[PDB]
């Protein structure tokens, strides 16, 4: 159903196609343990306090 | 280079060591130094007669403990005075001092004894 190789006048079959899709990995982003927190400047603060 | 981290800072000792003075009209138990060039005291630091810090080999020179917190280039304490103060008579004060390198901590207590100063055990 298309032109062979090295000729124009004559046919061939395409009989499909494969794929080879790369592997990737979400354990740990589909685990959940991190909480957004978004906000609105360029830098966060934070203190920290430690009683003896 | 951002290394990592940013430290902000410490916060400065706050003026709590004292646990009984003898309080009067005037200050009996606390004197006022003019504070020394490019100097910065904190509260728990032994200070000399001349308002200098007591460093190694004076500890019998001590004077007074200081109980606030001077900016050396902004030339005013934490609370908007204009001198720097410390408790030099009978008093008692809280174990904690700060002391320089190489300062006997025994000597500086003997001292500070002599005058009137006792230093209640703190723990932690």
């Amino acid at each position: 159903l298309t032109n062979s190789e090295k000729s124009r006048f004559f046919l061939a079959d395409l009989t499909g196609e494969v794929q080879s899709i790369p592997n990737t990995y979400g354990y740990i982003s589909g685990l959940g343990l991190f909480r957004s927190a978004p906000q609105t400047q360029t830098t966060f603060l934070m203190d920290l306090t430690d009683w003896d | 280079a951002y290394q990592g981290f940013t430290k902000l800072g410490e916060r400065e000792p706050l003026n709590d060591i004292i646990l009984w003075e003898e309080i009067t009209p005037t200050g009996h138990s606390r004197k006022e130094y003019a504070p020394v060039a490019s100097t910065e005291y904190r509260v728990g630091e032994v200070l000399k007669a001349d308002g200098s810090k007591v460093a190694a080999g004076q500890e019998a020179q001590a004077d007074s403990v200081c109980i606030v917190n001077f900016y050396a280039d902004l030339q005013l304490s934490y609370h908007g005075q204009l001198k720097v103060v410390g408790i030099y008579r009978d008093a008692e004060l809280k174990d904690l001092l700060k002391l320089e390198s190489g300062v006997d901590a025994a000597a500086v207590k003997s001292a500070l004894k002599a005058k009137g100063i006792d230093f209640v055990p703190t723990g932690l």
